[PDB]
């Protein structure tokens, strides 16, 4: 039909825009940082991929959640994220942010940042390697390559 | 006289009313007492385009010039004012009496 | 057909400034080993389209503690004012051409302070604030230096007309004429411009992202355009003003490539000089012009009116 | 002299930008005085024709006023022209 | 390398040739392939509208002269 | 007449610019989205209490040598008048006022910000 | 005619109501600064563009000296907006429709104010038929400050440097 | 042993007093870091092609 193609076009080229233009938020917490900053680095530059630190929550679309979230930090995560405007996206790096890590039967660690925000990629490894996180960040452009709100609002 | 003037005019008796009737703020009046200045300055310059007295054109910049040593001199006396006070408030400018 | 030319200044003048985004991400991509932005399109071509769509498509909010008023005027103000100010040069032909046509640009750069000052307050919040009143104290210091120098530049031309500009230029440059005033304007219009090494404004080590904190989508983008026109629009103005071109009136097409080539060169300084050196604090701006411009700036002042009797180089008034 | 060449070379080590700006100052102040070229300057600033040259009604004893402007009578601008 | 960077200021160069060249098409299109006239004085204003009364079609830039004069 | 539509002009395209960012995207608002940002904690006091001006004097200062470049400004067409000698007494009187103005704040400590 | 003049004096008058209606120095110097471009139009619109570009610049630099000063000394929690205040929007509206009533009787009828006298017809009416060549008067007329008016540059410089002396005086405090 | 990271004076000879002048009025070391960031863009850029290449890695 001319309106589903219409929205089948208009909706790729949007996801297109997302997709190529990702802005982290600043906001590293633990030894996966470092790694954050040498895919930084001039070795894996992430800024080939349109993917750039910004400052400001209100100007960053994904969350790098890298490092441990223990109890006291939990509520800032939550406010950061939620100061995030949409569309947005949750990225968990190593082992702490995905599940406990070394620290899961701990008094003061959340055992995930799944329990907090809601999580789109999950990157395994304590610390991933700067190609295992740029992997995690090509495999989130893969699934906001497959996003189809136009699509399902046509259809709504 | 054109509306012109009369606008401007206005404007000034606007000026000095906002000036003659405080509310709380020093920095209100001295808004007001700027304007005031504003107002003089444009209707000096639209009488004196006019009448091309060309020597006058020099007299609107020395306006300009003691205005902004008039709006100096009152900022001066509101930082110690609010140095003293805590607020730049007029009604703490009350220790003297008539 | 005055429509059409309106139209014919805007349009490229906001192309332009995306891809200034992007040559700006690859000559600091280059400067510190990098590729810089090459996977969007051909040699990284569509990734200021890919930002400026994701930025309109993205959500903007109000902040619960806004004055939305001001929240919204601001962007629109500044971008407004960086249009506007391109209406002026002489590309060889002015789009406007005006008698005065250097202290329509004073004033409309003053007016552009205003912006970013009142989107700080409005914004409602502590990084806002600092930021806004970081931007009082360079406009402060950068105005007075700025508008001295400018006087004596355009003393050794005669009048305040660009034109009159490139007719001075024609046969050497106020570059060589007058160097010293030529490195403390460009010191100022970086300072002007709120680039490195005083971006103090939006410095993000500081303060997060400054005055435009709780700007998001489409308002940020705004701001981002207009700082852009504004980098642009003042190293035309610095070519105009030093590099003089050589201007044929039958093809006007050689001083406009000569002008684009300048102002380019203009442009990547500006970015070269981000990527070389460190920032600077606001009280050392401060005391950096005062301290050091100004009295350069006076005698620099008091030199250039006296040259023009003492050597009976008086310019015509017209 | 040696008092003010000690204080020459402290303020030359610790402020050059003001024993600059004084030097350029002073000159600006002090040169104009001795150029040759100021009264040049007046006198061309003199030779501008902004307004009209109204003619004057001649009375019969006006021997320096020209009767044409080609007229070997009136000012010269030979001056201006070799310059 | 560092030619990578040519193609972006290429398009920006390309992107800052369009207005002024645009300004000068429509100069001269709007003036009768001339210069467009620059009145910065009265008398140069007062040429101007003079040009226009002579031309008999209500345009300056519409010139005159000894075929119109005789 | 040129000038006024190149401003309305300019005007039009910012608000049109403003208009489809606030209405194009999908928005979603709760109370926490849009809370003042403070580094992820509830701000302490207000944004709006006062804010101390360290660089009080500097700033009125300013105004005065602002007057100072606006009486300057004119010079360009007072160096084509026929008293040169008087024009150029006048303009180095003027600059050496301003020269003096900033010399006796600067040893007096009046640039040096309040601790 | 096309009104422009009447418009901007009109503009002006509003921008006047506002700041002296007095929400709180933050919208009181937007108000100002909006009166001064204003009045910058109409006095290009009658002939002084060095004047008005002046009055636009100066008023835009001290308008920035104030925002520093009413975030510093003279801000309260919740400023205050026209329509935040009974009293502000009282005023506001009184300013407005005083506004309104002289612009009306003017158009409507020759005006005569209790105070002055003042026809309603064309500022176009009232300019000049003569013109001037190869230069602008209104340079002239401000450029001759330093030919002719030698006094007034001297008892300017002079208040200048005492105004710098006083103000560093005034605030010594001690 | 042990060594002064910074105790050295300067001069007070003609020379070098118009040598620091000169550096203070004439940025230069200013110039000399823009010539050593000009010297890097130059230089080649230390990126690889991920994914179609891949880093370094052991048994
Ligand atoms: C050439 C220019 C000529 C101008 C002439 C006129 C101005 C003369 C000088 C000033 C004097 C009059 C000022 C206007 C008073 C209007 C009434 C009032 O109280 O307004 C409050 C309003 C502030 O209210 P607020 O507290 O921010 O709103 C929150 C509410 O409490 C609660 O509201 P809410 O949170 O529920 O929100 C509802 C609504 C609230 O919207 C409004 O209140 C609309 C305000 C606009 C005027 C409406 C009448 O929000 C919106 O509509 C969202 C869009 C707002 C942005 C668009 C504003 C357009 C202004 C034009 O004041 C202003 O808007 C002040 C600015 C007005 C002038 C705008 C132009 C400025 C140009 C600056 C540069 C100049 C350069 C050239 C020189
Ligand atoms: C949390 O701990 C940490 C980490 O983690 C653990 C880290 O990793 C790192 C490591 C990170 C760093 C070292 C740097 C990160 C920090 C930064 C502050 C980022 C630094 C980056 C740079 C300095 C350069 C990168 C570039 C940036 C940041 C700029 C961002 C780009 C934009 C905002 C672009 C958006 C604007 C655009 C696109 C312009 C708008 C668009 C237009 C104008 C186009 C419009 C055109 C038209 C309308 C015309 C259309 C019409 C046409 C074509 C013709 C029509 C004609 C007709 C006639 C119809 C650190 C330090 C760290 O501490
Ligand atoms: C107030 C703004 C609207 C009115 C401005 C003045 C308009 C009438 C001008 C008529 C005279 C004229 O054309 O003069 C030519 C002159 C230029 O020519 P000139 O001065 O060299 O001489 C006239 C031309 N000859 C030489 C032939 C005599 O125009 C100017 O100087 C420009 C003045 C601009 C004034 C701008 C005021 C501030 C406006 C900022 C708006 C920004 C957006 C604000 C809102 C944002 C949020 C919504
Ligand atoms: C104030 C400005 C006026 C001049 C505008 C000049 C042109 C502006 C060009 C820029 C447009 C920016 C938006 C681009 C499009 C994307 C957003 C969009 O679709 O918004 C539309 C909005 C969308 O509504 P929304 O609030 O759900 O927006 C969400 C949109 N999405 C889902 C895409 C995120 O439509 C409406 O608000 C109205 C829809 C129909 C309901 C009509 C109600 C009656 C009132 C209006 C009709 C006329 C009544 C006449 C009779 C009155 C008396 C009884
Ligand atoms: C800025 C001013 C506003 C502009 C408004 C829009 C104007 C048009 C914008 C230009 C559209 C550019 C589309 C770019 C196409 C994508 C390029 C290509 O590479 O994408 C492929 C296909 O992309 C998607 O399938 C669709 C993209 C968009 C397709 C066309 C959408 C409609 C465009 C025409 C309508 C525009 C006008 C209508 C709106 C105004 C998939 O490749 P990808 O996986 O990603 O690359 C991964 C990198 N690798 C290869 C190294 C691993
Ligand atoms: C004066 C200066 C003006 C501005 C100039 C801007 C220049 C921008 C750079 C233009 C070069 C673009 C080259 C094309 C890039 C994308 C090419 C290709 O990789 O993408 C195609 C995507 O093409 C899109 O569908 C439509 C074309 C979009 C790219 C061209 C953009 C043209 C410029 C956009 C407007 C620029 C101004 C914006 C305002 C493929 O996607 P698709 O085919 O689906 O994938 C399925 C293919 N299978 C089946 C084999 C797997
Ligand atoms: C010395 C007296 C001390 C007691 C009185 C003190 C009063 C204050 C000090 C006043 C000193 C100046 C008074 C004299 C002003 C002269 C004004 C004018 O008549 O002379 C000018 C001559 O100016 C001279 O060049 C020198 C002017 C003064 C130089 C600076 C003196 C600064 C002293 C004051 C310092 C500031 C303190 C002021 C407050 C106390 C004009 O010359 P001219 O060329 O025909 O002008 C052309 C006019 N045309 C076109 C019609 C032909
Ligand atoms: C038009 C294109 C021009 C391009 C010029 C580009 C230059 C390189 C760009 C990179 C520099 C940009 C980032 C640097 C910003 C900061 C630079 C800076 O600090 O300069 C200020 C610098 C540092 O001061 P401090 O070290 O703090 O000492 C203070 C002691 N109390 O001081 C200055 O003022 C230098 C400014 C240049 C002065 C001009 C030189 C004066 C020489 C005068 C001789 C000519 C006299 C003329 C009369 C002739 C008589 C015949
Ligand atoms: C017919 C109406 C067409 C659109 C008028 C919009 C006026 C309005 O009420 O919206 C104000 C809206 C923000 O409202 P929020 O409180 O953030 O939440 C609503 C988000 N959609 O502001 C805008 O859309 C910008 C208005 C254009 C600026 C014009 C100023 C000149
Ligand atoms: C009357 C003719 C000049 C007209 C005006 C000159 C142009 C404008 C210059 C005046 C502007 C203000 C001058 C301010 C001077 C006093 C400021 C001061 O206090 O300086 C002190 C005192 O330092 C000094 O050494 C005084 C300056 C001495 C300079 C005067 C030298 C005289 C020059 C004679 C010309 C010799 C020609 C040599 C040519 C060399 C090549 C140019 C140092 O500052 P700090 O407070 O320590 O900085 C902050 C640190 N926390
Ligand atoms: C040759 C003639 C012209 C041909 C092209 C004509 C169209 C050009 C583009 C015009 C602008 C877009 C028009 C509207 C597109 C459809 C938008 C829509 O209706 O989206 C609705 C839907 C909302 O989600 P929903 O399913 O309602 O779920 C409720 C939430 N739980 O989904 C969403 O809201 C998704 C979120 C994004 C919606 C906005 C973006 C839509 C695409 C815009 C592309 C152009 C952007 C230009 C930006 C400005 C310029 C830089
Ligand atoms: S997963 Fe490992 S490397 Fe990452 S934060 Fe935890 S302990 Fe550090």
């Amino acid at each position: 039909s001319r309106g589903e193609y219409v929205v089948a076009k208009l909706d790729d080229l949007v996801n297109w825009a997302r997709r190529s233009s990702l802005w982290p938020m600043t906001f590293g917490l633990a030894c996966c940082a470092v790694e954050m900053m040498h895919m930084a680095a001039p070795r894996y530059d992430m800024d080939r991929f349109g993917v750039v630190f910004r400052a400001s929550p209100r100007q960053s679309d994904v969350m790098i959640v890298a490092g441990t979230l223990t109890n006291k930090m939990a509520p800032a995560l939550r406010k950061v994220y939620d100061q995030m405007p949409e569309p947005r996206y949750v990225v968990s790096m190593g082992s702490c942010a995905n599940g406990g890590g070394y620290y899961h039967y701990s008094y003061s660690v959340v055992r995930g940042c799944d329990r907090i925000v809601p999580v789109d990629i999950y990157v395994p490894g304590c610390p991933p390697t700067a190609e295992a996180l740029l992997y995690g960040i090509l495999q989130l452009q893969r699934k906001i390559k497959r996003e189809k709100r136009l699509r399902i609002w046509y259809r709504r | 006289m054109p509306l012109v003037y009369m606008n401007i005019i206005m404007a000034f008796a606007i000026a000095l009313a906002g000036l003659l009737m405080y509310r709380s703020h020093l920095m209100s009046s001295l808004l007001c007492l700027e304007g005031m200045m504003l107002s003089l300055f444009i209707m000096s310059t639209l009488i004196i385009l006019n009448t091309h007295f060309t020597l006058a054109n020099m007299m609107p910049i020395i306006l300009l010039v003691f205005a902004a040593c008039e709006a100096a001199l009152g900022l001066s006396l509101l930082v110690m004012v609010s140095n003293t006070y805590g607020t730049d408030y007029v009604q703490n400018l009350n220790l003297l009496q008539c | 057909m005055f429509m059409i030319n309106i139209l014919s200044l805007i349009i490229p003048i906001l192309l332009a400034v995306a891809f200034l985004t992007l040559v700006e991400r690859k000559v600091l991509g280059y400067m510190q080993l990098r590729k810089g932005p090459n996977v969007v399109g051909p040699y990284g071509l569509l990734q200021p389209i890919a930002d400026a769509l994701k930025l309109f498509t993205k959500e903007p909010l109000r902040p619960a503690t806004s004055s939305i008023s001001m929240f919204i005027i601001a962007p629109i103000l500044a971008l407004s004012l960086a249009l506007t100010m391109w209406v002026p040069l002489p590309m060889p032909y002015p789009l406007i051409n005006m008698n005065l046509g250097v202290l329509f640009m004073l004033a409309m750069s003053s007016l552009a302070v205003y912006s970013i000052l009142w989107s700080g307050w409005a914004s409602n919040s502590k990084y806002a604030l600092i930021g806004a009143l970081r931007a009082v104290a360079q406009t402060i210091s950068y105005e007075v230096t700025l508008a001295i120098i400018l006087l004596s530049v355009l003393l050794m031309n005669g009048s305040y007309t660009l034109s009159t500009l490139i007719t001075t230029q024609e046969h050497i440059w106020m570059i060589f004429t007058s160097w010293p005033l030529a490195m403390m304007w460009f010191i100022s219009t970086l300072a002007e411009t709120n680039r490195a090494p005083f971006d103090l404004t939006e410095g993000e080590s500081e303060l997060v992202s400054g005055f435009n904190v709780e700007y998001a989508a489409g308002p940020f983008a705004m701001f981002f355009m207009a700082e852009y026109a504004n980098i642009i629009m003042m190293n035309a103005f610095t070519a105009i003003l030093f590099l003089g071109a050589s201007h044929d009136p039958h093809t006007p097409e050689l001083y406009t490539i000569n002008f684009v080539l300048k102002t380019l060169a203009l442009t990547i300084t500006f970015l070269w000089i981000r990527a070389s050196y460190p920032r600077f604090r606001y009280d050392q701006l401060m005391h950096l012009l005062w301290k050091s411009f100004l009295p350069l700036t006076l005698a620099l002042c008091m030199w250039h009116i006296s040259l023009p009797i003492m050597t009976a180089s008086i310019p015509p008034q017209s | 002299a040696g008092r003010i060449a000690s204080f020459l070379k402290n303020a030359w080590a610790k402020e050059p930008v003001l024993v600059a700006s004084f030097a350029i100052g002073g000159l600006a102040i002090i040169l104009p005085s001795l150029s040759p070229y100021t009264n040049y300057a007046i006198r061309i600033n003199r030779a501008t024709p902004y307004n009209y040259p109204v003619p004057l009604r001649d009375d019969g004893n006006m021997p320096d006023v020209p009767s044409h402007p080609q007229d070997p009578q009136g000012p010269s601008l030979e001056w201006l022209k070799n310059l | 390398m560092w030619f990578e960077i040519l193609p972006g200021i290429a398009v920006m160069a390309a992107c800052l040739f369009i207005p002024g060249m645009a300004t000068a098409h429509i100069h001269k299109f709007t003036n009768g392939g001339k210069e467009k006239r620059v009145a910065h004085f009265s008398y140069q204003w007062n040429l101007m509208e003079r040009d226009r009364c002579i031309s008999g079609v209500n345009r300056y830039h519409v010139t005159k002269g000894l075929e119109n004069i005789d | 007449m040129n000038i006024m539509l190149t401003l309305l002009t300019n005007v039009t395209l910012a608000s049109l610019l403003v208009l489809i960012a606030f209405w194009l995207p999908q928005l979603n608002a709760y109370s926490e989205k849009t809370s003042p940002y403070e580094c992820g904690f509830d701000p302490m006091g207000s944004a709006r209490l006062p804010f101390s001006m360290k660089f009080f004097l500097v700033a009125i200062t300013f105004l005065l040598f602002d007057l100072e470049i606006a009486l300057l400004l004119p010079l360009p067409w007072a160096s084509q008048t026929n008293n040169l000698k008087t024009m150029l007494t006048m303009a180095l009187f003027l600059l050496i006022l301003l020269a003096a103005s900033l010399a006796y704040e600067w040893t007096q400590k009046g640039l040096e910000w309040a601790e | 005619t096309m009104y422009i003049a009447f418009i901007l004096s009109t503009i002006f008058v509003i921008g006047f109501v506002g700041f002296s209606s007095k929400p709180s120095p933050i919208y009181g110097g937007l108000g100002l600064i909006v009166s001064g471009g204003v009045g910058c139009g109409i006095v290009l619109n009658f002939g002084g563009s060095f004047l008005g570009l002046m009055v636009f610049l100066i008023y835009l630099g001290g308008m920035l000296v104030v925002f520093g000063y009413t975030t510093a000394m003279a801000t309260e929690m919740y400023p205050e907006v026209w329509v935040s205040n009974k009293t502000v929007f009282g005023a506001f509206v009184s300013g407005l429709m005083m506004e309104f009533c002289m612009v009306y009787y003017a158009l409507k009828e020759e005006e005569v104010e209790i105070i002055f006298k003042f026809n309603g017809l064309g500022d176009w009416v009232i300019y000049d038929t003569g013109d001037s060549g190869f230069f602008s008067e209104e340079a002239m007329g401000i450029a001759a400050l330093y030919s002719y008016g030698t006094w007034l540059v001297i008892v300017t410089g002079w208040s200048l440097l005492i105004g710098v002396v006083v103000i560093m005086e005034i605030t010594r405090g001690n | 042993t042990y060594k002064f990271v910074n105790m050295r004076e300067p001069s007070m000879d003609m020379k070098s007093v118009t040598d620091r002048a000169a550096q203070t009025l004439l940025w230069t070391e200013l110039v000399r870091g823009l010539g050593m960031t000009l010297s890097y863009l130059f230089r080649e850029p230390a990126t690889i092609n991920y994914p179609f290449e891949k880093g370094p890695l052991s048994p």
